[PDB]
RNA sequence: AGUAGUAACAAGAG
RNA sequence: CCUCUGAAUAAACUAUU
RNA sequence: AUCUAUAAUAGUUUUU
C-alpha cells in the first residue's frame, strides 16, 4: 500500500489543511555568489517592457533615459509600461470624488508631520548605501559621514535638527561645483575631490544585491538599497501615502495581523450584503506581473501633483522631489563575476566596473548577451534605469493607485449593470464582481483588465483565478467563509532565539502562548511544544538537569550547585533546575514563577547587582539596587542576562579604526548622561553643542544647590572656576 | 564636582574636544547609534555556533578581580583577551554558574516592589478558581482588548507626562498637568515615592509598567478585561471553554459593564417568550458574571440602565428611571418617545443612520460639576437651563444637550476628517462620535447653532456662542441660572410594579420602563458571563446563537424530522428557536413566519419533494405567530452586530451555506455539522419550497418566452407555466398550483 | 583527530580550491573563463523513494523520543491535554520518522560542534543513537562513522566536506542507479534468525563523500519541529469534530478507530487509515521535507498550492475559472528537475488529480 | 522650499513626453477635469487585450509532466531504510556516555 | 571527487 | 614558519520590553 | 463608549 499524503485532501478541504502544503521544516534557499547577473537581467527586462518609449539624454548626468509615458496602447497581453497620464489623473479625480476631502486632510496631516519630523528619523533602518564609500554602511554611520562631509563643505542647515533642513542641505549640495571627502587605505587619511557630475551620479545611485532565504521561489532575484540623499523625500512621500491609505476601506495597508483580518472580513461581508439577491457574484484571486518594473516614477509625480493641489508651494516641492530623484536613478551592478582556469587551476575576481570595456570571450552565451544589451546604459560604474520602481519602495502609493482602479468599479462610473470592488495591498488584490449573468461577469472582468492596462497595471493571467464568492486568497491569508489558521507559517519562530538564557526562555514560552491564542495550537500540542523547547534549550545552553550524567564542560559546576542547594524547584533551568511550566502559567516569567522556592543565598547570588555579567551605573558610585543592563523579552535581569561577543572581521580591514571612534563617542555620551539624567529615558532635542549645554546645566545646578543650601560656597566657587576654564578651553 | 572635572579632562584632549564642540544635542542621538556594524543576520545559528566556543560571553574587567581564573578542577572560567571595539574581556558560562553558587549574597527584598506587576500576575493565578470544562461550538471574534490595564482615567501621553513629572521634575519641558486626574495621580505617586532610593530610570520603567495602558487586536471569546486576557490561552479554545475566575480584586466599572450587557441580552431574549416575566426571572437566576451570581450584583450594584432596572423590578427591588449619556445622568420626568432609524447626511459629506426618538419629553441632567433641565421634541431642543460651576462646566453641559437634541444644525456642524467606522471597519455609535468630535472644539457648533434675544426673566444670565455672559441675546433656547440643583432627589429609588410583559409602572400607575426602551446594541462583556441551562448559548451573541440553533436542529434531526412530518404545531413552539426569533426584525417576524409555514404546507401536499436543507434553513423562521399575506420573499434578514444579513431561500448564502461534496453545513464560517442522507429525499430536481404558491419544475425553458421578476408573478393563473428569474442569476421554469 | 593521510586528503577535498590571483596577473591565460553556471541535469523518477517513504511511516518496537518533564496538572483542561498528549506520544515515539529525526539531530549537532571547535583537523565522529526496547530497557546503537574535513567556514553557505561510512545489509547490486555516489565494500558476515534457524548474509559498508553548510547543519539540528507540524494538524482535525459533537473525541478516534481518512492507494484503489496512521504519514512527510530540502521543493509547493485550490473550488461547485492554465502548468513543471522528493510529490499530485475528479 | 539649479533641470526632465517644464505640468494638472479620457482610451484600444475566462471542468486538467533522463539517486546525508545498527543493552539515557567508548 | 545550481565552496588575508 | 578572521536589503505588521 | 504614543530587538508577508 503506497502512502500518498496528498490523498488526505479527498476528505479534508484544502484550506482546512493548508498548513500541510508549506514545507517550512527544511532550510530555505540561499544565493551563493554574485548578484550582477540578476541586476543586469532586471535592468534589461525593465527597459524591454518600455522599449517603444522615447529615448533622451539627461543633460545633468548624461545617462540615456527611456520614457514610456503616453506611449502606444498595447495590442496584446504582454506586460507593458505605457501608462496614460490622463487616465491616471482621471482615476485620482474620481477617487477624490468618491471620498470628498481625503486629499485635503491627508495633506494637512502630512504638513504637520513634515514640519515636526526630526533628522534622527533617518537613523532608523539596517543598512544604507553610503555615497562617500561606494558600499553599504549602518544607517547611523552613513548619516554621520554625510553630515560630516556636508559640514566640511559648508552645508550646516542640518544643525537645526529638522529633517527638512537636511533636505535643504541635500538640494544645496546638488549645486556645489565640487565636493571633498576623505578616504582610508593601508589607516591613513587622503582627500578626494568629486566634480559636479560625479557627485550627482553618486547621489542618485541605489545599491543592488541578491536576496537570501526566501520561501516558495525556485530562482533568485535582486533587491535594492537606497542612498542617503533620497531617504528623507521617500519618507515624506510615504507618510502622505499612509495618511491617504488610512482613509480607504479597500486598502490592505498599513494594517496587519488580527486587525487586518477583521478589516478584510468586514469589507468582504459588506460587499456581500450590498450585492443584490438576484445577481451573480464572483471573486478573483489575482496577482500583478512585474508590478514594480512597470510602475513609472513620472506617474507617481503626476499623482502627487494632483493630490497636493491648493497647497503651499514648499509642501508641493518637498513632496515632488522624490519622484524627480527616482526617475533619474542609477543602479549599481554588484560585486562582478569570478573566472576560473582549469588547466592552471586558479580563480580570480572581475569587478563590475570593468564590464564596460571587458572582452566578451570569458563569458558564456547568456552573460555575454546581458552585457551586450546593457552596455549602452553603463555610466561611471552604474547602469541608467529611468523606468520602474526598483524593489519594495512606494508600496503605499502603489496601494493608492490600485485602490483608485478598484474605486472605478462603482455603478456611477461603469454606467452598466455590472460593477466591482475588492481589496488591494501594494500589488496583490482580490476582486469581487457582481453582474446579472455570466456575460456581465465576463464584461466586468474585461473592463477591469483593460482599465488596469491603461494605468500600466498588468494582471497575471497564469497566477490569477476566479470562482464564486465565498473563498479566496489574499496576501497569503486563505479565506474559506472566514480566514483559516495556518500554523506552518509561524513554525520557524519556534526554537531558541539566541539572545541569552533568560530572553530565550521568555521568547519560547511566549511564542507557545501566542500561537495557542492565534494559530489554533491545541493544549496537548502546546505541552509537547513546551517539552521540545525545553529540550532544545538545555542542549543549546549546556544546562541539563543537575541530577543527570550528561558530559559537558558546564556539568561540573551545575552538579556542585545542585548538590549544595536545598530547594531544587527554585533553581532555574539555566542552573540545572526542573521545568515548572504548564498551560496555566505560560504568561509568567520564570524567575517570578519560582521566586517563592529559591534559597536565600542562591536568590541573592542570582539577583546581585554587582555581577560583572551586567554593566553598572555610576550615580553616586554604583546603583546597587537591581541588576540593570534594551530589555526585550527579559522582564527581570539576572546573571543569565549576559551579552555574547561581537564579530571581529573589521579588525582585518582599513575601517578598524572606526571602532576607536565609536568607543570614543560612547565615552562622550556617557558624560552627557551625568548632566541630563533623562537623556537615556527620552531622546534630548537641542541645537547647542554638547559642551555648551553641559556647562550651562552645571552652572544652573550649582546656583540652585547653593541657593537651596545643598552645597557650600567653596564648592560653588570651584564649580564656577572650572566652568570658566572649560570656556577658555572651548576657544583653544 | 566629578562631572565637571571629567568634562574638563575630556575637553583637554583633542579628539574628545572636537566631538563635544562640533556635535549638537540633536546629533548626539545619531552618534549614539554610531557603530562599525552589528554583522548578525541569523541570531539562532550564531548562538549555536558560539556556544561551542571556549569563551563566548563578555564581562567587565572587574570579573578578573572577583572570580578565580580556574575552578576546583582547573577548568578556565575567563581569559584576558578583550572584546573588539570595547575593553570588556571574554568569559565562559562556567563563570556564570560559578557565581550563582559561590558569589557574594545580597538582599533582594525590594525586587517584588520593582516588578510588582509580574508578582501580581502570580498572585492572581495562585488564588484563582477553576470550574468545569465545557465542549461547545466556540465563535471567537476579533476585537480590541487591553493587555496592560494601566490606570483607569489616563492615556499614553498623560501617563508619560506624569512619569516625567514624578521622576524628572526639571526635564518636563513646557508641559503643565492640567487634568484633575493627572494632578491627583502625580500627587499620590509623589507621596508614595517620597524618599525613594531606587534609580530614577528604573522608577520610570516601573511607573510605565503600572500606569501606561496597552491595547491590541485579538480573537477573543468571553471577557475582554485585562485579567481575563492574560489567561486567554487557558480559558478559551477552538472547541472547549474552561471556567476560571481570577483570584484578585475585580473593578466595579467592569462589573457594571458586564451587568448591563447581561441584562440587555436577557431582556431581549425574554421579550420573544410567551411568558416574558418568568423567563426573565429564571434567566437572571441562572446567570453568573465573573463567578458571582447575578442576583447578588443586582442587589448590591447601583447601576442606572433600562435593562438593569427591568431586572431589578422583576426581582422586586427599587429602581431609578435614569440612564447615562455623555457623562450626565438623564431622568425623564415627563413625555414619551418611540425609536426610529433615520438616515442623515453629515456636515462633512457622510451618510449615516441615527436612532431618533420622537415625541415631546422633559429631562433633568445631573453631572459631577454641572446640572441642567432640558425640554425637547423630535429633533428639536425646546429649551435648556444650565447651572454649572464655571464656564467650562456650562460649556460641556451645553454641548451634551445640543448633541442629545439630535438637531440638524448639530449634524451639519460636523467638520474635518471625522469617521464613523473603526480602524477595522466596525461600526461606531454615531452619538458617541459626535460627542467626542464636539468636545474637542465646538466653535463651529456654537456659531451655527443660532442666537435669539432673551426676555431677562428672574435674573438668569445669558450665554453667547463665544461663551460669555450676555444679557440681551443668547444661544437659541439656552439659559444660565444659579439656583437649579435638585440633585438629592436624583438618588431616590422608587417602588415600582412590573407587568407580565415587562412593563414597569409607578405606584400611581404610570409606565416608566418597557422592553422597547432597551438599547438594541449588541456589545461584549468585560467579565466572563456564565449561563447554566440546557442551552448554554441562550444569551450569547448573534453568531453563536445562529450556529448553535442550526447545530441543534442538525443534531436532533431524527425526532425533529418526525415531528415536522407529523405534528408541526408543537415543533414551531420549541424553546430553542426563541433566541433565533430574537434576531429576526420584529416588524418582519410574523410575515416571515407566515411565508415559511405556507412553504412547509406545500412541501407536505406535493410528494417526492423533500429537501432536508430547505427545511433546516427555514425552520427557525416559523417560530413566530404567523401573519397571512401574499408577499414573495427571496431572502430573510437577521440582525447581526447591527447589520442586516440575508439568508437566501434558494441556494447558498453568506450566512447559511451547504456543501454537497462534503455534505456539510457552514453558518457564518462555522461548521454546524454534516447532514445525514435520507432515502425519502427527492432526487428529481424538483423544488416545492421556494415560492409561496408556485412549484419549480426545471431549468430554463425558452418555450414560454423571456423570464420575469419574482414580484411580477401575481398575474399568472392556475396551471400556467412560466420562466422566472428566481435565484442568483438563474432562470427556471415553474408552474402555479 | 585522524592523521592527514593521502587517502583522507583526497576524499575530503584537501587543496582542491583553485589558487586565487589578481585579474591583471592572469588575464592572458588561454582557458580563463566564467564559472560553469549550467542548470541541473534532468533525472527521472525511480521506485526507491516511494519505498523509503513507505518504510518511514511504519511502526517500530522501540521508543525513540524521551520527552522532558513539565509542571503538574491543576486545571481540568490540563488533565485532558495530558491524556491527549499521552495518545500522541504513544503514536509518535514508535515511528521510523522519529528515529530519522533523532539520527539527523545528533549527526548535525556533532558536525556543527566539531566544525566550530576543530577548524583545522580531521575528526572521527561515531553515528550513535539511543532507544528503549519494548521491555523498557535502554539501548545504544551505532550506525557508522563520519570523518570531518576542514571547517574554515566564513559564509553560511560555505561547504565542509566529510566522509560517511555506514553499515548495511542491502545488496548494492539490486538497485545500482540509487548508489552512484557510494563505493560499497563488504566487511563481514552477519547471522540472523528468521524463525528458528540462523542464516548468514553479507554485511556491506556504504562509503561516500558528502558536504554540508552551517545553514543546513543548523536546520538539521532543529528537526524536532517536524513533530509539531504533524501533531498540530492532527489535533486540529480532532477538535474540528468535537465542536460538532460537544464532547472530546480523542479516545473515540484513537481506540475505536471508527473514523478513517484516505491516506494511500493500492491496486484495489484508495486506502483509508486511522488517526494514528494519518499522524505517522504527516510526520514522515515533514521529516522528508526536512531531509530533502531544495529550491525545487519550495517552488513546487508554492506553485501547486494554487492548482490544489482550483481543484478544491471545482469540488465545492464554485464554478472555478482560469486565464492562462498552461502558464500555471509550465510554472509548476519548471521546478521538477532531478530531486527524488519533488518528483515523488509530483507523482502524488497526479494520483490526487486522478482520484479527485472521478 | 525652492527648486533651483540642478534640481530644477532634473525636474524638467521628469515629465510626460509632451511637457518641457515642471510649472507647465503643474498648470496642466491644476486645471484638469475628467472628460471621458478613460472611455476614449478604452475605445481606441484593440479587443485582443482582454481577459477571457476559460472554465475549469473535471476534464480540463491534465497530469503533470515529469522530466526524462537517468533515474534519480540517493542524496540524503545518511542511510534511511538500508541502515544497519550494532546495538548494546547499555543502561544509559540520551547523550550520557563518551561517544568513542560506546562506538 | 563532493556539496551545490544560473554561482559559488572545495580556506582568505597580512 | 608565524599573526589575525569566520560576515548587518526596503515597507508594513506581529511579540516583548 | 473610544483607542495608530514613542525607541530597541527578533519573526512573518510582499516570482518574467
Ligand atoms: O459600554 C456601553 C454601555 O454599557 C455603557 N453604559 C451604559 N450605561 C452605563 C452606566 N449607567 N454606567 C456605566 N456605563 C454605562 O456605555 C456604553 C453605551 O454603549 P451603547 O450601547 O453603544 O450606547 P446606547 O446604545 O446605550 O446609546 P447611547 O447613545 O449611549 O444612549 C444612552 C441612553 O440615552 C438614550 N437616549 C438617547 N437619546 C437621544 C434619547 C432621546 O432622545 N430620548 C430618550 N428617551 N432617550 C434617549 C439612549 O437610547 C439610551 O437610552
Ligand atoms: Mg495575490
Amino acid at each position: 500500500m503506497d502512502v500518498n499524503p496528498t490523498l488526505l485532501f479527498l476528505k479534508v478541504p484544502v484550506q482546512n489543511a493548508i498548513s500541510t502544503t508549506f514545507p517550512y521544516t527544511g532550510d530555505p534557499p540561499y544565493s551563493h555568489g554574485t548578484g550582477t547577473g540578476y541586476t543586469m537581467d532586471t535592468v534589461n527586462r525593465t527597459h524591454k517592457y518600455s522599449e517603444k518609449g522615447k529615448w533622451t539624454t539627461n543633460t545633468e548626468t548624461g545617462a540615456p533615459q527611456l520614457n514610456p509615458i503616453d506611449g502606444p496602447l498595447p495590442e496584446d497581453n504582454e506586460p507593458s509600461g505605457y501608462a496614460q497620464t490622463d487616465c491616471v489623473l482621471e482615476a485620482m479625480a474620481f477617487l477624490e470624488e468618491s471620498h470628498p476631502g481625503i486629499f485635503e486632510n491627508s495633506c494637512l496631516e502630512t504638513m504637520e508631520i513634515v514640519q515636526q519630523t526630526r533628522v534622527d528619523k533617518l537613523t532608523q533602518g539596517r543598512q544604507t548605501y553610503d555615497w562617500t564609500l561606494n558600499r553599504n554602511q549602518p544607517a547611523a554611520t552613513a548619516l554621520a559621514n554625510t553630515i560630516e562631509v556636508f559640514r566640511s563643505n559648508g552645508l550646516t542647515a542640518n544643525e537645526s535638527g529638522r529633517l527638512i533642513d537636511f533636505l535643504k542641505d541635500v538640494m544645496d549640495s546638488m549645486d556645489k561645483e565640487e565636493m571633498e571627502i576623505t578616504t582610508h587605505f593601508q589607516i591613513g587619511k587622503k582627500k578626494q575631490r568629486l566634480n559636479k557630475r560625479s557627485y550627482l551620479i553618486r547621489a542618485l545611485t541605489l545599491n543592488t544585491m541578491t536576496k537570501d532565504a526566501e520561501r516558495g521561489k525556485l530562482k533568485r532575484r535582486a533587491i535594492a538599497t537606497p542612498g542617503m540623499q533620497i531617504r528623507g523625500f521617500v519618507y515624506f512621500v510615504e507618510a502622505l501615502a499612509r495618511s491617504i491609505c488610512e482613509k480607504l476601506e479597500q486598502s490592505g495597508l498599513p494594517v496587519g495581523g488580527n486587525e487586518k483580518k477583521a478589516k478584510l472580513a468586514n469589507v468582504v461581508r459588506k460587499m456581500m450584503t450590498n450585492s443584490q439577491d438576484t445577481e451573480l457574484s464572483f471573486t478573483i484571486t489575482g496577482d500583478n506581473t512585474k508590478w514594480n518594473e512597470n510602475q513609472n516614477p513620472r506617474m507617481f509625480l503626476a499623482m502627487i501633483t494632483y493630490i497636493t493641489r491648493n497647497q503651499p508651494e514648499w509642501f508641493r516641492n518637498v513632496l515632488s522631489i522624490a519622484p524627480i530623484m527616482f526617475s533619474n536613478k542609477m543602479a549599481r551592478l554588484g560585486k562582478g563575476y569570478m573566472f576560473e582556469s582549469k588547466s592552471m587551476k586558479l580563480r580570480t575576481q572581475v569587478p563590475a566596473e570593468m564590464l564596460a570595456n571587458i572582452d566578451l570571450k570569458y563569458f558564456n552565451k547568456s552573460t555575454r548577451e546581458k552585457i551586450e544589451k546593457i552596455r549602452p546604459l553603463l555610466i561611471d560604474g552604474t547602469a541608467s534605469l529611468s523606468p520602474g520602481m526598483m524593489m519594495g519602495m512606494f508600496n503605499m502609493l502603489s496601494t493608492v493607485l490600485g485602490v483608485s482602479i478598484l474605486n472605478l468599479g462603482q455603478k456611477k462610473y461603469t454606467k452598466t449593470t455590472y460593477w466591482w470592488d475588492g481589496l488591494q495591498s501594494s500589488d496583490d488584490f482580490a476582486l469581487i464582481v457582481n453582474a446579472p449573468n455570466h456575460e456581465g461577469i465576463q464584461a466586468g472582468v474585461d473592463r477591469f483588465y483593460r482599465t488596469c492596462k491603461l494605468v500600466g497595471i498588468n494582471m497575471s493571467k497564469k497566477k490569477s483565478y476566479i470562482n464564486r464568492t465565498g473563498t479566496f486568497e489574499f496576501t497569503s491569508f486563505f479565506y474559506r467563509y472566514g480566514f483559516v489558521a495556518n500554523f506552518s507559517m509561524e513554525l520557524p519562530s519556534f526554537g531558541v532565539s539566541g539572545i541569552n538564557e533568560s530572553a530565550d526562555m521568555s521568547v519560547g514560552v511566549t511564542v507557545i502562548k501566542n500561537n495557542m491564542i492565534n494559530n489554533d495550537l491545541g493544549p496537548a500540542t502546546a505541552q509537547m511544544a513546551l517539552q521540545l523547547f525545553i529540550k532544545d534549550y538545555r542542549y543549546t545552553y549546556r544546562c541539563h538537569r543537575g541530577d543527570t550524567q550528561i558530559q559537558t564542560r558546564r556539568a561540573f559546576e551545575l552538579k556542585k550547585l545542585w548538590e549544595q542547594t536545598r530547594s531544587k524547584a527554585g533553581l532555574l533551568v539555566s542552573d540545572g533546575g526542573p521545568n515548572l511550566y504548564n498551560i496555566r502559567n505560560l504568561h509568567i516569567p520564570e524567575v517570578c514563577l519560582k521566586w517563592e522556592l529559591m534559597d536565600e543565598d542562591y536568590q541573592g547570588r542570582l539577583c546581585n547587582p554587582m555581577n560583572p555579567f551586567v554593566s553598572h551605573k555610576e550615580i553616586d558610585s554604583v546603583n546597587n539596587a537591581v541588576v540593570m543592563p534594551s530589555m526585550e523579552y527579559d522582564a527581570v535581569a539576572t546573571t543569565h542576562s549576559w551579552i555574547p561577543k561581537r564579530n571581529r572581521s573589521i579588525l582585518n580591514t582599513s575601517q578598524r579604526g572606526i571602532l576607536e571612534d565609536e568607543q570614543m563617542y560612547q565615552k562622550c555620551c556617557n558624560l552627557f548622561e551625568k548632566f541630563f539624567p533623562s537623556s537615556s529615558y527620552r531622546r534630548p532635542v537641542g541645537i547647542s553643542s554638547m559642551v555648551e549645554a553641559m556647562v550651562s546645566r552645571a552652572r544652573i545646578d550649582a546656583r540652585i544647590d547653593f541657593e537651596s543650601g545643598r552645597i557650600k560656597k567653596e564648592e560653588f566657587a570651584e564649580i564656577m572656576k572650572i566652568c570658566s576654564t572649560i570656556e577658555e578651553l572651548r576657544r583653544q | 564636582m566629578e562631572r565637571i572635572k571629567e568634562l574638563r579632562d575630556l575637553m583637554s584632549q583633542s579628539r574628545t574636544r572636537e566631538i563635544l564642540t562640533k556635535t549638537t544635542v540633536d546629533h548626539m542621538a545619531i552618534i549614539k547609534k554610531y557603530t562599525s556594524g552589528r554583522q548578525e543576520k541569523n541570531p539562532a545559528l550564531r548562538m549555536k555556533w558560539m556556544m561551542a566556543m571556549k569563551y563566548p560571553i563578555t564581562a567587565d574587567k572587574r570579573i578578573m578581580e572577583m572570580i578565580p581564573e580556574r575552578n576546583e578542577q582547573g577548568q578556565t572560567l575567563w581569559s584576558k583577551t578583550n572584546d573588539a571595539g570595547s575593553d570588556r574581556v571574554m568569559v565562559s558560562p562556567l563563570a556564570v554558574t560559578w557565581w550563582n553558587r559561590n558569589g557574594p549574597t545580597t538582599s533582594t527584598v525590594h525586587y517584588p516592589k520593582v516588578y510588582k506587576t509580574y508578582f501580581e500576575k502570580v498572585e492572581r493565578l495562585k488564588h484563582g478558581t477553576f470550574g468545569p470544562v465545557h465542549f461547545r461550538n466556540q465563535v471567537k471574534i476579533r476585537r480590541r482588548v487591553d493587555i496592560n490595564p494601566g490606570h483607569a482615567d489616563l492615556s499614553a501621553k498623560e501617563a508619560q507626562d506624569v512619569i516625567m513629572e514624578v521622576v524628572f521634575p526639571n526635564e518636563v519641558g513646557a508641559r503643565i498637568l492640567t487634568s484633575e486626574s493627572q494632578l491627583t495621580i502625580t500627587k499620590e505617586k509623589k507621596k508614595e515615592l517620597q524618599d525613594c532610593k531606587i534609580a530614577p530610570l528604573m522608577v520610570a520603567y516601573m511607573l510605565e509598567r503600572e500606569l501606561v495602558r496597552k491595547t491590541r487586536f485579538l480573537p477573543v471569546a468571553g471577557g475582554t478585561s485585562s485579567v481575563y486576557i492574560e489567561v486567554l490561552h487557558l480559558t478559551q479554545g477552538t472547541c472547549w471553554e474552561q471556567m476560571y475566575t481570577p483570584g484578585g480584586e475585580v473593578r466595579n466599572d467592569d462589573v457594571d459593564q458586564s451587568l448591563i450587557i447581561a441584562a440587555r441580552n436577557i431582556v431581549r431574549r425574554a421579550t420573544v417568550s410567551a411568558d416574558p416575566l418568568a423567563s426573565l426571572l429564571e434567566m437572571c437566576h441562572s446567570t453568573q458574571i465573573g463567578g458571582v451570581r447575578m442576583v447578588d450584583i443586582l442587589r448590591q450594584n447601583p447601576t442606572e440602565e433600562q435593562a438593569v432596572d427591568i431586572c431589578k423590578a422583576a426581582m422586586g427591588l427599587r429602581i431609578s428611571s435614569s440612564f447615562s449619556f455623555g457623562g450626565f445622568t438623564f431622568k425623564r420626568t415627563s413625555g414619551s418617545s418611540v425609536k426610529r432609524e433615520e438616515e442623515v447626511l453629515t456636515g462633512n459629506l457622510q451618510t449615516l443612520k441615527i436612532r431618533v426618538h420622537e415625541g415631546y419629553e422633559e429631562f433633568t441632567m445631573v453631572g459631577r460639576r454641572a446640572t441642567a433641565i432640558l425640554r425637547k421634541a423630535t429633533r428639536r431642543l425646546i429649551q435648556l437651563i444650565v447651572s454649572g460651576k464655571d464656564e467650562q462646566s456650562i460649556a460641556e453641559a451645553i454641548i451634551v444637550a445640543m448633541v442629545f437634541s439630535q438637531e440638524d444644525c448639530m449634524i451639519k456642524a460636523v467638520r474635518g476628517d471625522l469617521n464613523f467606522v473603526n480602524r477595522a471597519n466596525q461600526r461606531l455609535n454615531p452619538m458617541h462620535q459626535l460627542l467626542r468630535h464636539f468636545q474637542k472644539d465646538a466653535k463651529v457648533l456654537f456659531q451655527n447653532w443660532g442666537i435669539e434675544p432673551i426676555d431677562n426673566v428672574m435674573g438668569m444670565i445669558g450665554i453667547l456662542p463665544d461663551m460669555t455672559p450676555s444679557t440681551e441675546m443668547s444661544l437659541r433656547g439656552v439659559r444660565v441660572s444659579k439656583m437649579g440643583v435638585d440633585e438629592y432627589s436624583s438618588t431616590e429609588r422608587v417602588v415600582v410594579s412590573i407587568d407580565r410583559f415587562l412593563r414597569v409602572r409607578d405606584q400611581r400607575g404610570n409606565v416608566l420602563l418597557s422592553p422597547e426602551e432597551v438599547s438594541e446594541t449588541q456589545g461584549t462583556e468585560k467579565l466572563t458571563i456564565t449561563y447554566s441551562s440546557s442551552m448554554m448559548w441562550e444569551i450569547n451573541g448573534p453568531e453563536s446563537v445562529l450556529v448553535n440553533t442550526y447545530q441543534w436542529i442538525i443534531r436532533n434531526w431524527e425526532n425533529v424530522k418526525i415531528q415536522w412530518s407529523q405534528d408541526p404545531t408543537m415543533l414551531y413552539n420549541k424553546m430553542e428557536f426563541e433566541p433565533f426569533q430574537s434576531l429576526v426584525p420584529k416588524a418582519a417576524r410574523g410575515q416571515y413566519s407566515g411565508f415559511v409555514r405556507v412553504l412547509f404546507q406545500q412541501m407536505r401536499d406535493v410528494l417526492g419533494t423533500f429537501d432536508t436543507v430547505q427545511i433546516i434553513k427555514l425552520l427557525p423562521f416559523a417560530a413566530a405567530p404567523p401573519e397571512q399575506s401574499r408577499m414573495q420573499f427571496s431572502s430573510l434578514t437577521v440582525n447581526v452586530r447591527g447589520s442586516g444579513m440575508r439568508i437566501v431561500v434558494r441556494g447558498n448564502s453568506p450566512v447559511f451555506n451547504y456543501n454537497k461534496a462534503t455534505k456539510r453545513l457552514t453558518v457564518l464560517g462555522k461548521d454546524a455539522g454534516a447532514l445525514m442522507e435520507d432515502p425519502d429525499e427527492g432526487t428529481a430536481g424538483v423544488e416545492s419550497a421556494v415560492l409561496r404558491g408556485f412549484l419549480i419544475l426545471g431549468k430554463e425553458n425558452k418555450r414560454y418566452g423571456p423570464a420575469l421578476s419574482i414580484n411580477e408573478l401575481s398575474n399568472l393563473a392556475k396551471g400556467e407555466k412560466a420562466n422566472v428569474l428566481i435565484g442568483q442569476g438563474d432562470v427556471v421554469l415553474v408552474m402555479k398550483r | 583527530n585522524m592523521k592527514k593521510t593521502s587517502q583522507l586528503k583526497w576524499a575530503l577535498g584537501e587543496n582542491m580550491a583553485p589558487e586565487k590571483v589578481d585579474f591583471e596577473d592572469c588575464k592572458d591565460v588561454n582557458d580563463l573563463k566564467q564559472y560553469d553556471s549550467d542548470e541541473p541535469e534532468p533525472r527521472s523518477l525511480a521506485c526507491w523513494i516511494q519505498s523509503e517513504f513507505n518504510k518511514a511511516c511504519e511502526l517500530t518496537d522501540s521508543s525513540w523520543v524521551e520527552l522532558d518533564e513539565i509542571g503538574e496538572d491543576v486545571a481540568p483542561i490540563e488533565h485532558i491535554a495530558s491524556m491527549r498528549r499521552n495518545y500522541f506520544t504513544a503514536e509518535v515515539s514508535h515511528c521510523r520518522a522519529t528515529e530519522y529525526i533523532m539520527k539527523g539531530v545528533y549527526i548535525n549537532t556533532a558536525l556543527l560542534n566539531a566544525s566550530c571547535a576543530a577548524m583545522d583537523d580531521f575528526q572521527l565522529i561515531p553515528m550513535i543513537s539511543k532507544c528503549r526496547t519494548k521491555e523498557g530497557r535502554r539501548k545504544t546503537n551505532l550506525y557508522g562513522f563520519i570523518i570531518k574535513g576542514r571547517s574554515h567556514l566564513r559564509n553560511d553557505t560555505d561547504v565542509v566536506n566529510f566522509v560517511s561510512m555506514e553499515f548495511s545489509l542491502t545488496d548494492p547490486r539490486l538497485e545500482p542507479h540509487k548508489w552512484e555516489k557510494y563505493c560499497v565494500l563488504e566487511i563481514g558476515d552477519m547471522l540472523l534468525r528468521t524463525a528458528v534457524g540462523q542464516v548468514s548474509r553479507p554485511m556491506f559498508l556504504y562509503v561516500r563523500t558528502n558536504g554540508t553548510s552551517k545553514i543546513k547543519m543548523k536546520w538539521g539540528m532543529e528537526m524536532r519541529r517536524c513533530l509539531l507540524q504533524s501533531l498540530q494538524q492532527i489535533e486540529s482535525m480532532i477538535e474540528a469534530e468535537s465542536s460538532v459533537k460537544e464532547k472530546d473525541l480523542t479516545k473515540e478516534f484513537f481506540e475505536n478507530k471508527s473514523e478513517t481518512w484516505p491516506i494511500g492507494e493500492s491496486p484495489k484503489g484508495v486506502e483509508e487509515g486511522s488517526i494514528g496512521k494519518v499522524c505517522r504519514t504527516l510526520l514522515a512527510k515533514s521529516v522528508f521535507n526536512s531531509l530533502y530540502a531544495s529550491p525545487q521543493l519550495e517552488g513546487f509547493s508554492a506553485e501547486s498550492r494554487k492548482l490544489l485550490l482550483i481543484v478544491q473550488a471545482l469540488r465545492d461547485n464554485l464554478e472555478p475559472g482560469t486565464f492562462d492554465l498552461e502558464g500555471l502548468y509550465e510554472a509548476i513543471e519548471e521546478c521538477l528537475i532531478n530531486d527524488p522528493w519533488v518528483l515523488l510529490n509530483a507523482s502524488w499530485f497526479n494520483s490526487f488529480l486522478t482520484h479527485a475528479l472521478r | 522650499f525652492e527648486i533651483t539649479g540642478t534640481m530644477r533641470r532634473l525636474a524638467d526632465q521628469s515629465l510626460p513626453p509632451n511637457f518641457s517644464s515642471l510649472e507647465n505640468f503643474r498648470a496642466y494638472v491644476d486645471g484638469f477635469e475628467p472628460n471621458g479620457c478613460i472611455e476614449g482610451k478604452l475605445s481606441q484600444m484593440s479587443k485582443e487585450v482582454n481577459a477571457r475566462i476559460e472554465p475549469f471542468l473535471r476534464t480540463t486538467p491534465r497530469p503533470l509532466r515529469l522530466p526524462d533522463g537517468p533515474p534519480c539517486s540517493q542524496r540524503s546525508k545518511f542511510l534511511l531504510m538500508d541502515a544497519l545498527k550494532l546495538s548494546i543493552e547499555d543502561p544509559s539515557h540520551e547523550g550520557e556516555g563518551i561517544p568513542l567508548y560506546d562506538a
